């Protein structure tokens, strides 16, 4: 397989700096132009920067001239975006892409993208609460259990169940953004009601920006 | 970039033809090859079409790329529900020496069947009450189309105070999901007989209720 492995987003203060990496396997990376493209949430794609295979030649959108620097280490098949003097407007998902030319230009190979949040507000890790299936909703076919992942900043969080072994039945909801400027989301899983007396349901909550790596057991309600 | 114009949205029914126009100028689309990019919700763009008319590996004949002077057109014949997505045109601009993009176009597939929401409503957890806080969680899934209104009740009196509701979002199966959270004090939760989350969709209501008796 041929791929672009992106790393290095997160929260930074206005004026601050961030470094995006993008490592390459499967192709001789050092001959192909690459670029960085970004997308503010709700909004569309904005090309930002590009670099020749060797590094000899580098191009920049006016929105970033003087502030961002594309570079590459061809001995480590790695591409970078050094982002300096960041502003709130730079808040976006940033992709790297390979730039090929056949009759025209096209970006064929893309990284997964990393969120870059530029804010004066602090990193806050979430509180994690178990959402236990009601006494009623169990005596019957199936049970919905969940984890409330409350009051975090910035996005994103991943939620797993049972260390990733339980994927079937899982709906992780997109986060709400409170008047407080903090995010809450919930992840739910439907399971056979009959499995509740014999099976352990652990949600695994990762919020990389706060270094929160939490495990929470969700067990059925008995009250009344 | 949006030095290229696309329409915000286009709507056909299954099996029909739909086109997405992308108009620029002589320095961009005029004298350079156009690419088309598909974006599924919250994933990286995918190259559909390059050199104006060529399909990437594993893109079907149902997609085509056309170019007439300063406009380019994406064609989708035998439209499937699996084609719902954002479509972006791209090219080089020999004036600005920039790669440029259109503002993107949202493809909707008409006559998909209406679907009432599933509502799960959780009461505050033991642990959250023990931290002197209370969150009612109302999760809303598998509804079509994606427009709901949510009201809350404390003993069937409405409560606007404390409510935060997501805007609807596209699940992988083309149906929508939303979340609504109501923040309370433990004494508000314990004082009332019940709290209700009522979701309204195409005029018809699905309601859920939790009580402190537990
Ligand atoms: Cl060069």
């Amino acid at each position: 397989e041929v791929q672009l492995l992106e790393s290095g987003g997160g929260l930074v203060q206005p004026g601050g700096s961030l470094r995006l990496s993008c490592a390459a396997s499967g192709f001789t990376f050092r001959y192909d132009y690459h670029v960085w493209v970004r997308q503010a949430p709700g909004k569309g794609l904005e090309w930002v920067s590009a670099i020749s295979g060797s590094g000899g030649s580098t191009y920049y959108a006016d929105s970033v001239k003087g502030r961002f620097t594309i570079s590459r280490d061809n001995s480590k098949n790695t591409l970078y975006l050094q982002m300096n003097s960041l502003r709130a407007e730079d808040t976006a998902v940033y992709y790297c892409a390979r730039l090929r030319a056949d009759l025209g230009l096209y970006m064929d190979l893309w990284g997964r993208g990393t969120l870059v949040t530029v804010s004066s507000a602090s990193t806050k890790g979430p509180s994690v609460f178990p959402l236990a299936p009601s006494s009623k909703s169990t005596s019957g076919g199936t049970a919905a259990l969940g984890c409330l992942v409350k009051d975090y900043f910035p996005e994103p969080v991943t939620v797993s169940w049972n260390s990733g072994a339980l994927t079937s039945g899982v709906h992780t909801f997109p986060a709400v953004l409170q008047s407080s400027g903090l995010y809450s989301l919930s992840s739910v899983v439907t399971v056979p009601s009959s499995s509740l007396g014999t099976q352990t349901y652990i949600c695994n909550v990762n919020h990389k920006p706060s270094n929160t790596k939490v495990d929470k057991r969700v067990e059925p309600k008995s009250c009344d | 970039q949006s030095v290229l114009t696309q329409p915000p949205s286009v709507s056909a029914a299954p099996g029909q033809k739909v086109t997405v126009s992308c108009s620029g100028s002589s320095s961009n689309i005029g004298n350079h090859h156009v690419s088309w990019y598909q974006q599924l919700p919250g994933t990286a763009p995918k190259l559909l079409i390059y050199d104006t008319t060529v399909l990437s590996s594993g893109v079907p004949d149902r997609f085509s790329g056309s170019k007439s002077g300063t406009s380019a057109t994406l064609g989708i014949t035998g439209l499937q529900t699996g084609d719902e997505a954002d479509y972006y045109c791209g090219t080089w601009d020999e004036l600005t020496s920039n790669l440029v993009f259109g503002g993107g176009t949202k493809l909707t597939v008409l006559g998909q069947p209406k679907a009432a929401p599933s509502v799960t409503l959780f009461p505050p957890s033991s642990e959250e009450l023990q931290a002197n806080k209370a969150t009612l969680v109302c999760l809303i899934s598998d509804f079509y189309p994606g427009a709901v209104t949510v009201a809350w009740k404390a003993d069937s009196s409405p409560v606007k105070a404390g409510v935060e509701t997501t805007t609807p979002s596209k699940q992988s199966n083309n149906k929508y999901a939303a979340s609504s959270y109501l923040s309370l004090t433990p004494e508000q939760w314990k004082s009332h007989r019940s709290y209700s989350c009522q979701v309204t969709h195409e005029g018809s209501t699905v309601e859920k209720t939790v009580a402190p008796t537990e």
